[PDB]
């Protein structure tokens, strides 16, 4: 069954990262995406 | 700027490091999809500032200077690319004591052998 | 504002190798969790 | 404070912020040996500023 | 462009050559500051091409 809620909104995952005086972090490895973008120019 | 060549102002042509764009006619506007780049799989690793050989003073140019547990080594910020630190990866500047965490180390010579 | 992917949490320590960031980064003891210029340039409209 | 520029692509990287500085001073084709040579100078004057 | 990484093209981010930015909220809209780097005293040399 469903029906309708309301909520307060989560604006985000709640991350945290450490911090480190002498440390750093490199990828190795990497993706190719494509996005997709629309602009309307005529009336 | 986007179609014609690389943009290099962030988020500009697409949500990452961009390569191209190709453009797609529409009904009253039109469509573009960039092709972007993204990184992932990151390792964490050990870093100093600067080395001393000699009692003086390296600087890296075009990398950082990484630990792998064995050996130091450079690299490049993006993909992960370890190459032997040499003579002409580095130019001398300054002096060790002025410098905070300057890790002693060895720079190979490759005229060294010639000889 | 709503451009970030996931919102870091304030750490501890406000001060990284000389530069003082306890001006504009928030600290618990006050009881708004705004910052100090936060705070003042809220003031002054 | 952090990640710097990084976390624009990607999620976020960790470098210290006194390594930043080498790489936003060579950006500007300043040579980044300029900044460890003298980093009390500049650290004092951003906190005056 | 500011906050997320170094600008490149002059006066958009600041009177300078342009470091970093912090965003402070306000009623209705928002303040920068801009982290900025000025040289000065200027001394006479000479040169052949
Ligand atoms: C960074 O600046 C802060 C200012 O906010 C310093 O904290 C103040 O220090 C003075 C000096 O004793 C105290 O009287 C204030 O009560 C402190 N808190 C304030 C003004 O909110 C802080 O000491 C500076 N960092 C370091 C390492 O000294
Ligand atoms: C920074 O390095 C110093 C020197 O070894 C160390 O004492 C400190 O724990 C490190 N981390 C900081 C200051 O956050
Ligand atoms: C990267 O991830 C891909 C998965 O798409 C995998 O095939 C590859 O082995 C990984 N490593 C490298 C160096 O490409
Ligand atoms: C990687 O980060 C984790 C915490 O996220 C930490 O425990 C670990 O020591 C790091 N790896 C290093 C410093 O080599
Ligand atoms: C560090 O890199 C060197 C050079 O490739 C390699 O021989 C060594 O095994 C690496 N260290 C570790 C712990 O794998
Ligand atoms: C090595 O580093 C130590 C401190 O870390 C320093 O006292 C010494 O002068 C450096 N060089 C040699 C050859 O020990
Ligand atoms: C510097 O400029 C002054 C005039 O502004 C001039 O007299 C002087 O010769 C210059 N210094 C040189 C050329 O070394």
């Amino acid at each position: 069954q469903k029906s309708i809620v309301a909520y307060t909104m989560s604006l985000g995952a709640d991350s945290s990262i450490a911090y480190s005086n002498n440390t750093i972090a490199i990828p190795t490895n990497f993706s190719i995406s494509i996005t997709t973008e629309v602009m309307p120019v005529s009336m | 700027e986007c179609v014609l060549g690389q943009s290099k102002r962030v988020d500009f042509c697409g949500k990452g490091y961009h390569l191209m764009s190709f453009p797609q006619a529409a009904p009253h506007g039109v469509v573009f999809l960039h092709v972007t780049y993204v990184p992932s799989q990151e390792r964490n690793f050990t870093t100093a500032p600067a080395i001393c050989h000699e009692g003086k003073a390296y600087f890296p140019r075009e990398g950082v200077f990484v630990f792998n547990g064995t050996s130091w080594f450079i690299t490049q910020r993006n993909f992960f690319s370890p190459q032997i630190i040499t003579t002409d990866n580095t130019f001398v500047s300054g002096n060790c004591d002025v410098v905070i965490g300057i890790i002693n180390n060895t720079v190979y010579d490759p005229l060294q052998p010639e000889l | 504002f709503a451009q970030v992917k996931q919102m870091y949490k304030t750490p501890t320590l406000k001060y990284f190798g000389g530069f003082n960031f306890s001006q504009i980064l928030p600290d618990p003891l006050k009881p708004t969790k705004r910052s100090f210029i936060e705070d003042l340039l809220f003031n002054k409209v | 404070a952090t990640a710097g520029w990084t976390f624009g692509a990607g999620a976020a990287l960790q470098i210290p912020f006194a390594m930043q500085m080498a790489y936003r001073f060579n950006g500007i084709g300043v040579t980044q040996n300029v900044l460890y040579e003298n980093q009390k100078q500049i650290a004092n004057q951003f906190n005056k500023a």
